[PDB]
This record gives structure tokens, sequence and C-alpha cells, in this order.
RNA sequence: UGGUUUGGCACCUCGAUGUCGGCUCGUCGCAUCCUGGGGCUGGAGCAGGUCCCAAGGGUUGGGCUGUUCGCCCAUUAAAGCGGCACGCGAGCUGGGUUUAGAACGUCGUGAGACAGUUCGGUCUCUAUCCGCCGCGCGCGUCAGAAGCUUGAGGAAACCUGUCCCUAGUACGAGAGGACCGGGACGGACGAACCUCUGGUAUACCAGUUGUCCCACCAGGGGCACGGCUGGAUAGCCACGUUCGGACAGGAUAACCGCUGAAAGCAUCUAAGCGGGAAACCUCUUCCAAGACCAGGCUUCUCACCCUCUAGGAGGGAUAAGGCCCCCCGCAGACCACGGGAUUGAUAGACCAGACCUGGAAGCCUAGUAAUAGGUGCAGGGAACUGGCACUAACCGGCCGAAAACUUAC
């Protein structure tokens, strides 16, 4: 993907990767998540790429997704349910909805969901 | 450094005036049978009911 | 697609033999000498190659009288008459920069069989 | 690619080994030296029995460079060690034998004796 | 007198001369253009011709511009510029509705290029104006790259309006003169210009007949 | 004449005027170093001596002393003289001078001193105003908007060398050796650009030390300057690629003149007419109608009400247009700028290509072993190019238009 044009988010590339992986696994487990807008903006392409790798199920893809997210239960449920459900759709795997602003810091949030129309 | 003299009242007020805030625009949206005003930035959230309204 | 392809194709030169870095090659190069040309032969080994389509370039190296020498040629240079590959090599990496600190027998490369 | 206070290896039989660059000719405040440029320098180490002893001041010409130099055709040249040739006022060599190959630019720089005496050219 | 033509910058590419030489060139797409208006002395006070370029959907343009183009008698276009001539005989050559192409030029004729520079953003003094910094060690106090002394003391006692110092750079019109032209392609209507010309990929550029020597 | 060195007066400042050089950065004068144009020579010519006009540009790098000053080493045309609180510490450097030790020598019996010598010795401050470099909001240009331009008026740059012809001719006893005019090749400086070479590459690839972890083999991950090593697509830059230094015209300084009385002659002059330079004005690039004489050519709408009291004004509703929000950029401190809003390729993903990297896992085979070979231009991959509405730009809100009159036609 395109690397962040400006300075990283958390204060280190390691923190970037770890936080992004944590958000990805949480999203896969739940389905709906609300957080700061920039985090969702950065996450969307990563989730799309992960689902792309998932779409064509095979041992190599299994190994890659495991290497990336590191959670056996999550990978199992992923390749058990999500994979086939997105068989006929090309691209456009996620949507982001803008939501109301915060009170403590006045920083906007946004909620992202998996497409479920079909 | 430091300032040398106390500026004039007129100068102070003139410089102060520009410091303010701007109001945002509103849009009419209908939910649950009544019309209430929300910013256009929250149209989809209001439609889907993901934003709480007092 | 290299949108400049429709202009590059006209000047693109065909009939270039395939080869890989780390192979013994000799090149025939044209030269002008007092309004009279001749053919000069340069035998050496290739160590790098940058993909550039029309601008692709490669290098050759040879040891001469205890001091090494190298050259760079545009792959589609009209001064090039024939490329004659001699042997096929085998090295793990695609770039052979590390040879510059080796002398004598150490500079030898395994032959691919 | 030679500047002031540099060390160059002599590829001649005059007896000099290393010469200390003083500065380069060709114009006021001339900064960078290229193949085929007249230079004035002084010898630092030389064979004890040589014709010229250490501490003299002489003029030479650069013949080899280690920095890639553009050729008008598009080919490039770099060498593994800088080399220079001792020269005198008449633009001819002081010695009689040249060691190692030499560049091609000398031909159009009009130094004919050096190219003729050189064993190989490029 | 002084011919001209519009175009667009595309990129860079190599071409080899018949004498077996190497010369980088730029590719410029001088697309077809139309003449919408002519300026005459007794009407305006000068002599010039108006051109247009670009393909745009009708609903894009605004109504006054659409009406102007309709009155002229041509379809809408994106950009418009003019070429300033020096006499009446030359302007007499051009007429409204005429179509121009890249053929008008011939190889070996020097021309000029006009365009806009890049966007560099706010930059420091040493970069924008090529100042020379000072010692980075042996007793520095965080003055590594700032200029330093700026003017006199009490005589006169100001900054001498016009002094060179920090500020934004780039994003302005720049021109280069007497550039050689190598080859012209009729079917593709593209130009091969030796050297590098200002602008950015997919930008606007106007080329004119050389003045200095042409 | 100049007030620039050494000097004389104590008139402004002891509830403070911080100090020599160096570094960086200017600006000005000419008593001219070259670059330019002339004349007089104890001017054969090259080359010299002197005077006159001329301030556009440039005026190197090193060794020695803290040094100013000064000496020396190698080229070029030269390595010019000075002012601006002996330019510049709210931009920087503390080498000595001017604090507290100790010593040497001298003076003094002593406490100490000596513009004599040697060693180390804290340099503070968050920008109110003027000014300057950039960018915004408001307001008028006489109905309101939009596209395109004239230029008063300003800014930017202004540098030269080597070689070959003319001709070994003119000149000169010889040695030696030209004016003018053409042709070729170079140094510095500046601008633009990334196609070739180079620098960089914090979500790329491969190897590898230690350790912990995913039940274990295999295979993987976290951490230890990205753990360390060998490699680079894009973007930004130079050591890289191109190009710039005018020609020509007008009026002038120094000088050279033609016709000519005063004053029968003579004289470049008092009437007139001419030649004559990087100096001046146009000619090169850029800014520019807040130039208040507020310019010029065009196209678009040129119409719906209410109120106070009918004198004008205010308020509400509209057209042209603009703005807010939304996706973005090589446009970017923020704003602004440029494109896009379903009548759609703006971004993301997918496919495909180029490119980078270098031969995946599993299986099988050979080898006891550590390892190698086949399935295989293999596997993985951001920045460049093309197709696809799969996702995201929406059933959307705010500003926004003739008091008029006088004169000839
Ligand atoms: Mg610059
Ligand atoms: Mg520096
Ligand atoms: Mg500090
Ligand atoms: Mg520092
Ligand atoms: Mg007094
Ligand atoms: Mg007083
Ligand atoms: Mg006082
Ligand atoms: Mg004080
Ligand atoms: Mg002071
Ligand atoms: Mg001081
Ligand atoms: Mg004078
Ligand atoms: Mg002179
Ligand atoms: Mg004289
Ligand atoms: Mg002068
Ligand atoms: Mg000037
Ligand atoms: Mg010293
Ligand atoms: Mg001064
Ligand atoms: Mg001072
Ligand atoms: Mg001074
Ligand atoms: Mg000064
Ligand atoms: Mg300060
Ligand atoms: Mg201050
Ligand atoms: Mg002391
Ligand atoms: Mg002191
Ligand atoms: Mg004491
Ligand atoms: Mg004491
Ligand atoms: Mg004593
Ligand atoms: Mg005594
Ligand atoms: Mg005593
Ligand atoms: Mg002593
Ligand atoms: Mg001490
Ligand atoms: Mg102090
Ligand atoms: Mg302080
Ligand atoms: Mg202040
Ligand atoms: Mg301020
Ligand atoms: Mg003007
Ligand atoms: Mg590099
Ligand atoms: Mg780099
Ligand atoms: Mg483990
Ligand atoms: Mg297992
Ligand atoms: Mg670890
Ligand atoms: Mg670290
Ligand atoms: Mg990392
Ligand atoms: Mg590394
Ligand atoms: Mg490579
Ligand atoms: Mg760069
Ligand atoms: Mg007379
Ligand atoms: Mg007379
Ligand atoms: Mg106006
Ligand atoms: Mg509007
Ligand atoms: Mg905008
Ligand atoms: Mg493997
Ligand atoms: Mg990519
Ligand atoms: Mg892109
Ligand atoms: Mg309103």
């Amino acid at each position: 993907p395109k690397p962040t044009k400006g300075p990283r988010l958390g204060g280190s590339s390691s923190h970037q990767s770890a936080l992004l992986a944590n958000l990805a696994t949480s999203l896969f487990e739940h389905g709906r998540i609300k957080t700061t807008e920039p985090k969702a903006r950065a996450l969307r392409p990563y989730a799309e790429k992960l689902i792309t790798h998932a779409k064509k199920g095979a041992l190599h893809n299994r190994r890659e997704v495991m290497k990336k997210i590191r959670d056996k239960d999550v990978v199992h449920t992923l390749f058990a349910e999500i994979g086939p459900f997105y068989a006929d759709r090309n691209g456009g795997y996620t949507r982001i909805i803008k939501v109301e602003n915060r009170k403590g810091d006045n920083a906007p949030m946004a909620v992202i969901e998996l497409v479920r129309e079909k | 450094a430091v300032p040398k003299r106390r500026m004039s009242r007129a100068n102070t007020r003139s410089r102060r005036a520009q410091w303010k805030a701007e109001a945002p625009g509103l849009v009419t949206v209908s939910v649950a049978g009544q019309q209430r005003k929300v910013p256009r930035r929250l149209l989809k959230a209001a439609r889907l009911g993901l934003v709480d309204l007092d | 697609m290299n949108t400049l392809d429709f202009v590059d194709q006209a000047s693109l030169r065909d009939d270039i033999p395939t080869f890989s870095p780390g192979d013994t090659v000799n090149v025939h190069v044209k030269v002008i000498e007092g309004s009279k040309e001749r053919i000069q032969v340069f035998k050496g080994v290739v160590i790098r190659r940058q993909g550039g389509g029309i601008s692709e370039t490669f290098t050759v190296r040879k040891e001469s009288y205890g001091v090494g020498v190298e050259r760079t040629f545009p792959v589609h240079s009209p001064n090039i008459d024939h490329i004659d590959v001699l042997t096929r090599g085998d090295v793990r990496r695609a770039k052979l920069y590390y040879l510059r600190e080796l002398r004598g027998k150490k500079a030898k490369i395994k032959e691919k069989r | 690619m030679i500047q002031q206070e540099s060390r160059l290896k002599v590829a001649d039989n005059t007896g000099a080994k290393e010469i200390l660059c003083i500065r380069v000719l060709g114009g006021s405040s001339r900064r960078y030296a290229g193949i085929g440029d007249v230079i004035v320098a002084t010898v630092k180490d030389a064979i004890p029995g040589g014709n010229v002893k250490r501490g003299d001041v002489v003029k030479a010409v650069v013949v080899r460079t280690v920095k890639e130099r553009r050729r008008a055709d598009g080919s490039y040249i770099k060498f593994d060690e800088n080399a220079a040739v001792i020269i005198k006022n008449d633009n001819d060599p002081r010695g009689t034998r040249i060691f190692g190959p030499v560049g091609r630019e000398l031909r159009e720089k009009k130094f004919m004796k050096i190219v003729s005496l050189a064993p190989e050219v490029l | 007198a002084r011919k001209g033509i519009l175009g667009t910058k595309l990129g860079m590419t190599q071409v080899f001369d018949e004498n077996n030489k190497v010369v980088p060139v730029t590719v410029v797409k001088a697309g077809p253009n139309v003449v919408t208006r002519i300026r005459t002395t007794e009407r305006d006070g000068y002599s010039a011709v108006q051109l247009a370029y670009g393909e745009i959907s009708p609903r894009k343009v605004i109504k006054p511009v659409a009406g102007q183009f309709a009155a002229a008698g041509v379809n809408p276009r994106r950009h418009v510029a003019e070429l300033r001539l020096d006499d009446e005989a030359a302007v007499a050559e051009y007429e409204v509705g005429q179509e121009l192409t890249a053929e008008i030029f011939s190889d070996g004729a020097y021309v000029d290029v006009t365009g806009t520079s890049k966007g560099k953003g706010f930059a420091g003094t040493m970069k924008r104006h090529g100042f020379r910094g000072q010692g980075a060690a042996h007793g520095a106090q965080a003055v590594h790259r700032r200029p330093g002394s700026i003017g006199g003391c009490a005589t006169p006692g100001r900054v001498f309006k016009g002094t060179r110092m920090s500020g934004r750079m780039g994003n302005d019109r720049v021109t280069t003169q007497n550039l050689k032209v190598h080859k012209v392609d009729a079917e593709n209507g593209v130009l091969l210009i030796k050297g590098a010309i200002p602008g950015r990929n997919g930008g606007l550029v106007v080329v004119r007949s050389a003045i200095k020597r042409g």
C-alpha cells in the first residue's frame, strides 16, 4: 500500500504495525468498530488487502494471514465464514461512516463495517 | 525581549476583535416522525441511527 | 504501459541475445579514428543491469595489467555489432558489486552446467 | 576528480612513486581535474637511485580516474587507482615506459606521444 | 512573423542522432487548436490572435463562456491564450475558425518554451537563495543554517528594502530560449525537443518561434 | 582639498554606549587592477612611460605569527584604495588584551608592583512598535457577474580566456614580430530538469547471531540503533543533462571634424551641420489598473414584494454567480490554488503491464548426516501506465442586482 505521507501515527513504525494488526483482528472478530477517523482511513486498505489474500483460499495464503495477524481462532473463523461470502464481489469490501465528534479532545470518530447487503 | 510601552485601548480592541468562532450549517432530517436539525457532516449517521440525539 | 512506448518502439533495437548477470561476455564496439573506423573487441564479465526499456544499461569488467577496468553500454547502442555469450554463470544475487575487493583467483565464478 | 592535497600514483619509469597535488591549471580557481588536464605537483616518495630526488616541483597530466566520467558516446570509464604521468614544457614524456592502460581523451587533447607509447588504450 | 502553438508536457525519452550521438529530448503533444478572435489596432490598440485548446463536455463550461464561444462559431474548449504580433500584414494571415496543427514547424528551427515551475513549498534561506552556512562544529550555538548579520548599525538603521532572505519559492511563469528541435511526428502530432523544459507532468505549456536568434 | 593614522578641546551618555580579529551578509565613493575609448612620446613592432573619460562585473587557494600589519609558495586579467558607532555578539566563535593561582627575572628588607614572559579560566533574554520576506479577511472603482488583455510604473541579469586562419605578411640589419576581421574549443556564475551516472530510501526482498513465543518437526512471529549485513520503484537533490551572458537602434563624456565673421587672415563656433564606449534610453525575462485619471474588448439576468410615509430609506422573496460541506494533488504552516460530485474514472480495491527482488511452501529424488536437484523467469512486492461503478462524493444549506441628474448631438 501507499506509506503514510506524513509522520507516523503512534510514534514508531513498530507501534504503527502493532496497532494496525490489533485493529484488524478486532474488526474481523466483531464486525462493527468505531474509533478516530484517521485510524479507520489508514485501516481500510489493509483490511481490503487481507480479505483479498483470503479470497483465494490456499495453504500459502493461510500461512501469510497467520504470519500477519497471529491468532488461530480468528484465522479459522475468517476462512470458515468470510471467505466464501465474498466470492462474487470484486473490490469494495468495507465502508466508513462519519459519526459525531468527541467531547474530551474534540477529535472526530468514524465507524467502519463489513458489507452485508448481499 | 520585552515590550516597551502599553498599547492604546483602540489598538488593543481592534486587534482583539478578529479573534472569534464561526457557526456551522444545518440540514433538516426526518427520523421517527419528527424533523430535527443536524449538520450535513452527520447525514448518514442520523439516517442509520448511530448518533444519539438528546 | 510506459505511455512513451509508442515512441520508444520505433527506435527499439531487435536481435539482442538473452543473458544474465555474472557471465563471461565479449563485445564488438565500433570506433572512429581519424575519419577511419575499426572494430575493437572487449572481453569481460557483466556485474549489473538496470531495467530501462529503451534506456536499459549493462556493465562489463576485465582485469588488465593488475588494474581493473569496466565499461557501460546502452543496450540499444548502434556502436554494438555483436554480443557473443560464452558461458553461463550461477550466483545467488543479481548484483556482483562485491567483486571489486577481490583479486587473483578469488575473482573466479562458478560455471553453470 | 582530483583536488588539492591529494595523493596520486605514478605509472612511469622516471622513479617517482607518489606525487602531491598542488593545484590544477586551466583557469582561475580551477577546482576539479579530469582526464587530460595539465597539473603541477611535487614528488613525495621516489626510488633512491632515480633521476629526480624527493622534494622537487614538476608538472604532470592525469591519465586515470576512479570517478565515472561521461563519454560523448554514452560509455563510461572508472579505474581502481588514480594515475598520472610526468610531463615537461614540450608536452612530451620525461620517461620511456608507461605502465597500465590509459584513457582515450588524450587523443583529442593532442598528447600524441603518451598515447603512442602506452601499451593499451581505451 | 512569429509562429506559435499550444501543447502539453508528457515526459522524457531518448533518441539517437544519425551521427551516432545521444541527446535527451522531451515529448510535447501540440494538439489541434482553433482561432476564436483577432485583435486589430483600430479596435483594441495592438495586434494579436486568440487561440483555444482542450476537449471539455458542454455541461462543464459556464454560460457566459459558452455564449462567447457560440458567437465566435466554434465548440467549447478548456484553455485560451493569445500570441502578440508586431504588424498588420502578419495578423492578416490568420482568420477566425482556422485550424492549426504541429506541422507548421520544421525540424532544425529553434523555438521558445513557456510554462509554470514546480511547487516547492516554503523553504529555508540556504535552499531557496543558495546561502552558505557556517561551521557545524568547534563551538556552534544552534546557528548552523541561519544567515546571520543583516545590516548596519544606526546608519541608516533599517533593512534596506530588497534584501534577499527566506520566503516561498516556485509556482511562477518561467521561460527558456533558443531550444533546438529534433524531430516532428505528423500522425501523432507530437514534438521532440532537446533538453529539459519547465512544467510538470500533464501541465500547460506554450511554445513560440525563437526571438533571440530565430 | 580629506578628515581615514599619531595628535590638542572635554560638549551629549558612570540609576551602564559590552570589547580586537574571524565566520555569514551587504551597501556606497573613485584618488582605476583588468575588462573599454583616446592623445603625447628620448613611440621600428611586440612591449613600455605619462595624461584624459569611464563605477556595469570580478577580483584565488595555501605556509608562518592571535594577530592588524607583514613575509613567503603556485596561476590567472587582476589577486585595487576607502567609508557606513576602525560595518555587523537581542546572528555565532573567546586566540590576547581587563578579575581571583602559581612561577621566572627585576624593583621594594617587608604588605606588593612591573602596557616583561609563560597555563586554564560561566557570554542572559518566550518579538510591543518601525522595517523586511510571504500569505489572508474587509472595503471602491457608479446596475450585478464572468473570460481575455493594453501598459503608466517597478524589479531581475550586464563576467571572460586559450587556440587556427589571415601572414612568418606590414615592420625591422638581425633577433624578433603587428592593427582590423573571421573560425574552433574552454573557467566562473545562474536558471530549469530527472531521460543517462550518482546520494537518500523506518509498511520492499534475502541471509544471519542471541533469546521468548505459536502443543512439537517443519514453518513462522516479537525484541535487541529498522538487531546486523547485500540489494533498490517513486519523490527530493548534485558530483548529473540542457540553456543564459547578445545583435541592432537612439542621444551622449573624453577626442576627431566640414562650412564660417566678429578681427580683410586664421580658427571644429558665437549661427548651423557631422563621427565617436561594458557609461544613459529602448531592445532580454518577471511583477503590475488600491496607477483614486481606479484602463480596454466582449458574453450573461436586466425583474417579485412588504414597511415607515411617499423624500428616501429599510426589511423579506428571486435570476446570473459565488460560498459552505465531501474525495483528492507533484497546490499546501493555515488559508488559498487546481480537478471531481452518478449525464461520473477523483480516490481506494481487483485484473493486467513495466519495475524491483532473486528460484516460495508441499511433494518427490540423491546423500547416514549437515545439504543439493525437479515440479518453476519460481514466490513476494508501495510511489509508474490501462479497464472495470465493487466501496466512498449524499433525498443539502447559506450569500447574492440602476438615489440620480446637467450640457450638444
Ligand atoms: Mg540554485
Ligand atoms: Mg555547509
Ligand atoms: Mg540553547
Ligand atoms: Mg546544532
Ligand atoms: Mg562635559
Ligand atoms: Mg548631557
Ligand atoms: Mg547618562
Ligand atoms: Mg549593567
Ligand atoms: Mg555595540
Ligand atoms: Mg566588543
Ligand atoms: Mg577620475
Ligand atoms: Mg588602457
Ligand atoms: Mg605614457
Ligand atoms: Mg572605475
Ligand atoms: Mg550592470
Ligand atoms: Mg601561529
Ligand atoms: Mg561603508
Ligand atoms: Mg563595530
Ligand atoms: Mg570597520
Ligand atoms: Mg559594512
Ligand atoms: Mg536574539
Ligand atoms: Mg531585537
Ligand atoms: Mg591572562
Ligand atoms: Mg582578557
Ligand atoms: Mg594572586
Ligand atoms: Mg591568591
Ligand atoms: Mg633576587
Ligand atoms: Mg630592603
Ligand atoms: Mg614580606
Ligand atoms: Mg621566555
Ligand atoms: Mg590552565
Ligand atoms: Mg559572558
Ligand atoms: Mg538566557
Ligand atoms: Mg516582541
Ligand atoms: Mg508579527
Ligand atoms: Mg514600462
Ligand atoms: Mg546516492
Ligand atoms: Mg539520494
Ligand atoms: Mg515459539
Ligand atoms: Mg506440528
Ligand atoms: Mg524478538
Ligand atoms: Mg532505536
Ligand atoms: Mg519494521
Ligand atoms: Mg540497511
Ligand atoms: Mg537492481
Ligand atoms: Mg535527488
Ligand atoms: Mg578663425
Ligand atoms: Mg580654422
Ligand atoms: Mg477601476
Ligand atoms: Mg450560485
Ligand atoms: Mg478550494
Ligand atoms: Mg520457504
Ligand atoms: Mg504498488
Ligand atoms: Mg501516482
Ligand atoms: Mg439569506
